[PDB]
């Protein structure tokens, strides 16, 4: 699944980007709403205007989300199940948006962290937001 | 796909910025990296064992700068794309047989470069104006496989 | 694209010996069972909890029937594809926005009950005519996407 | 990853298949090959004709394989670790291919088993199939 180099790399990224999550997040869903407008209609009662409390709110909770999981890599279905339930059951999301999102988030990431951006740091990010969304997507239990 | 004027300026700002040498390079370099099958077709170009090897390596930076340079001639020319995008989407779909998921790869990692090197100064809007350009490349590259 | 006077004899006679009723309902049927999320735009359809209620539903049948009539139809008319599937495409880029990814599944679904129902009869060669068929159905449908 | 249910479906499948898997497999190879001409330049020592002998050891060593992976449904990766490295770092396969071999497989399973492919049936062997997949497709160790 993951090596013991990604997971190292993937934790040390995360111990630098630290407590600026809450802004990462909101950055991320900012951009993602921008540049793929196909993607607004899963939130039908969100103000999705710039500096928009409730989207500021709605990403600190993604970049705790995020934060919980890197805390657990190694425990991704008994840290996200009540997650993968809810995003499987009740929203129906088809897994095309996850690949949108992580690549928005890889983004956000990469503008505000260049020393910290390596192309090992790159690799290894991308293979762990992958593996979160394939255990996100998923109909267990 | 058409543009509005702020972002035509926009991103004709922002390229006129662009430093025309590392920039290819350091994204043939970051597709290799990341997605390893890719090698398939540059196993020609060397030693390509580690990223540093894959960095170091001087073939890689002389193809990215025709990558590149393909990529400001499509930009170039943004009113008509299929007809400058015909010889080299031939050439594609007859020699190297490669299915269009890796054109969009390319893209999205081009756009992952100019963001590092530009910082904060990639808005979200330009950063939208910039999709949908490598967007409407990758679509024009990519046609008669489809 | 294009096809050999033997395939298209084929895939004629073939589709002269299809029942027009049930094919349209099984592939809908499938697809809804397999593939989960495609439920999010059915929703208004009835109960769809269990695979025997999306199979026992009528308006599954109801619908499958259309969806069999408008395969029938591009069919029919395979040189001009682009022009046929004009209002469908439209509808579908503006009121569902639907990615084209579930097209081909809906395809492939086709082919699997198709060979379900025809047995040994689905010979490799018209296997590929009609996956030929189908994508040329979906490019065509699905190009205000891209 | 796989509900009992499905596990249970999977298995009583693959027993009903039995003995018949060498010529399953050949068939899956002439389908694919037929299909789609883009996967025929990763062979270019055989003689892709029909009905012949090479084409026919490579679907019975594949059938040999997926039963195996069959009896090890629970333990994909140490059953597939030298599969996976083979695969991985001396081929270097896109995962594209994957898809369209499974498709041809579902189809040819399709053809001569009219009463054992229930919806059910076909669910449980699409998530099997993308399952050993995506075991397949990794680089780790
Ligand atoms: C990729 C990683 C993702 C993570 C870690 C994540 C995490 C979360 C979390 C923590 C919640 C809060 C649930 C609650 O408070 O009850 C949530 C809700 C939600 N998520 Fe996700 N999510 C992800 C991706 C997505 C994507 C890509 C979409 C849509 C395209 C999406 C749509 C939603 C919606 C609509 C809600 C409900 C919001 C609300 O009820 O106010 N999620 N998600
Ligand atoms: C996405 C936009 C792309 C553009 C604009 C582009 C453009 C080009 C150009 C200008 C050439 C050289 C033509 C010549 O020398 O006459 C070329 C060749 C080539 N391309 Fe692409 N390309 C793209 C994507 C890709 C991708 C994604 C791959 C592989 C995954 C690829 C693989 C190759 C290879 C292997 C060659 C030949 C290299 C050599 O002969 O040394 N290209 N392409
Ligand atoms: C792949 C070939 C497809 C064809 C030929 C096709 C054709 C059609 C037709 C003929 C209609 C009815 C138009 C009318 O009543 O005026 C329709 C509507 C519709 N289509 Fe498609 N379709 C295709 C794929 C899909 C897929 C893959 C989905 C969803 C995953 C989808 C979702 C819908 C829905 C929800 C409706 C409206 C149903 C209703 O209003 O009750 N279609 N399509
Ligand atoms: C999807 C499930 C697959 C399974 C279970 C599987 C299994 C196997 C097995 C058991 C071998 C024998 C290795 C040996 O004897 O040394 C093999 C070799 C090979 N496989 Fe796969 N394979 C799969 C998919 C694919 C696909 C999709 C391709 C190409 C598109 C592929 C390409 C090859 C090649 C080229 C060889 C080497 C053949 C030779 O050296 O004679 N495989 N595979």
């Amino acid at each position: 699944v993951l090596s013991p180099a990604d997971k190292t790399n993937v934790k040390a990224a995360w111990g630098k980007v630290g407590a600026h999550a809450g802004e990462y997040g909101a950055e991320a869903l900012e951009r993602m709403f921008l540049s793929f407008p196909t993607t607004k209609t899963y939130f039908p009662h969100f103000d999705l205007s710039h500096g928009s409390a409730q989207v500021k709110g709605h990403g600190k909770k993604v970049a705790d989300a995020l934060t919980n999981a890197v805390a657990h890599v190694d425990d991704m279905p008994n840290a996200l199940s009540a997650l993968s339930d809810l995003h499987a059951h009740k929203l129906r999301v088809d897994p095309v948006n996850f690949k949108l999102l992580s690549h928005c988030l890889l983004v956000t990431l990469a503008a505000h962290l260049p020393a910290e951006f390596t192309p090992a740091v790159h690799a290894s990010l991308d293979k762990f937001l992958a593996s979160v969304s394939t255990v996100l997507t998923s109909k267990y239990r | 796909v058409h543009l509005t004027p702020e972002e035509k300026s926009a991103v004709t700002a922002l390229w006129g910025k662009v430093n025309v040498d590392e920039v290819g390079g350091e994204a043939l370099g970051r597709l290799l990296v990341v997605y390893p099958w890719t090698q398939r077709f540059f196993e020609s170009f060397g030693d390509l064992s580690t990223p540093d090897a894959v960095m170091g390596n001087p073939k890689v930076k002389a193809h990215g700068k025709k990558v590149l340079g393909a990529f400001s001639d499509g930009l170039a020319h943004l009113d008509n794309l299929k007809g400058t995008f015909a010889t080299l989407s031939e050439l594609h779909c007859d020699k190297l047989h490669v299915d269009p998921e890796n054109f969009r790869l390319l893209g999205n990692v081009l756009v992952c470069v100019l963001a590092h090197h530009f910082g904060k100064e990639f808005t979200p809007p330009v950063q939208a104006a910039y999709q949908k350009v490598v967007a409407g490349v990758a679509n024009a590259l990519a046609h008669k496989y489809h």
